[PDB]
């Protein structure tokens, strides 16, 4: 629905009270490749949780992904309880920076649960 | 002084280094500067030979870990950092 940062951190919060949820930065979606310099080029900005195909992992030492296998990566920009704000609105601003303007929410209990998809548009 | 999974306030923090004369930065580079990414506050105390990257979960300390200027990528994790007023 393309909020402000402002309403993006008010949807999150509107969630049920003291569920775990990450904040991730989409960087790359479903594309073939090694993608061995945003992997590197994300550790160099500072990160060191990411979401690959599904799991979190050390940038320090990524996994080695497949050549010719589809991939998606996320960095996790943040992990928070729900109860504050303020930095959560940072939070959202940087995560926003990383991808060119999306940002995304996941319950870290259950991955099979339902995602947040915010746009900055 | 701080340590593994201790609580405390990330506001109170920052105001806290601001008026210790800490430089708020981008990117940590040298003495006496601090670096906010999300979850992550990257500080490197007057005097301490090592740059610390601390990852917040919540307002809870889950990580010390030592990380390179250079590369600005985590070394190894500690338990504990000390600080000078």
């Amino acid at each position: 629905m393309a909020s402000t940062v402002s309403q993006m951190v008010d949807n999150v919060l509107s969630q049920p009270e003291g569920k775990r949820l990450m904040l991730l930065a989409p960087i790359i979606k479903e594309r073939k490749g090694e993608h061995t310099k945003t992997l590197e080029n994300l550790a160099s900005q500072g990160y060191i949780r990411a979401r690959i195909d599904g799991e979190v992992c050390d940038l320090s030492d990524p996994p080695k992904l497949e050549l010719q296998k589809k991939h998606t990566i996320e960095v996790v920009v943040d992990r928070f309880k729900v109860r504050l704000t303020q930095r959560l609105a940072e939070s959202f601003e940087t995560a926003l920076e990383l991808s060119g303007g999306t940002a995304v929410v996941a319950d870290m209990d259950d991955p099979k649960a339902e995602e947040l998809l915010f746009s900055a548009n | 002084v701080m340590k593994k999974g201790q609580r405390l306030s990330r506001d109170a923090l920052r105001t806290q280094l601001d008026s210790a004369g800490y430089r708020h930065v981008d990117q940590v580079m040298e003495h006496g500067e601090y670096a906010t990414r999300g979850a992550l506050l990257d500080l490197f105390p007057m005097g301490s030979e090592l740059p610390y990257r601390l990852d917040f979960f919540d307002d809870e300390i889950d990580s010390l870990r030592v990380f390179d200027v250079d590369s600005q990528r985590t070394l190894e994790e500690v338990e504990a950092i000390n600080l000078l007023p």
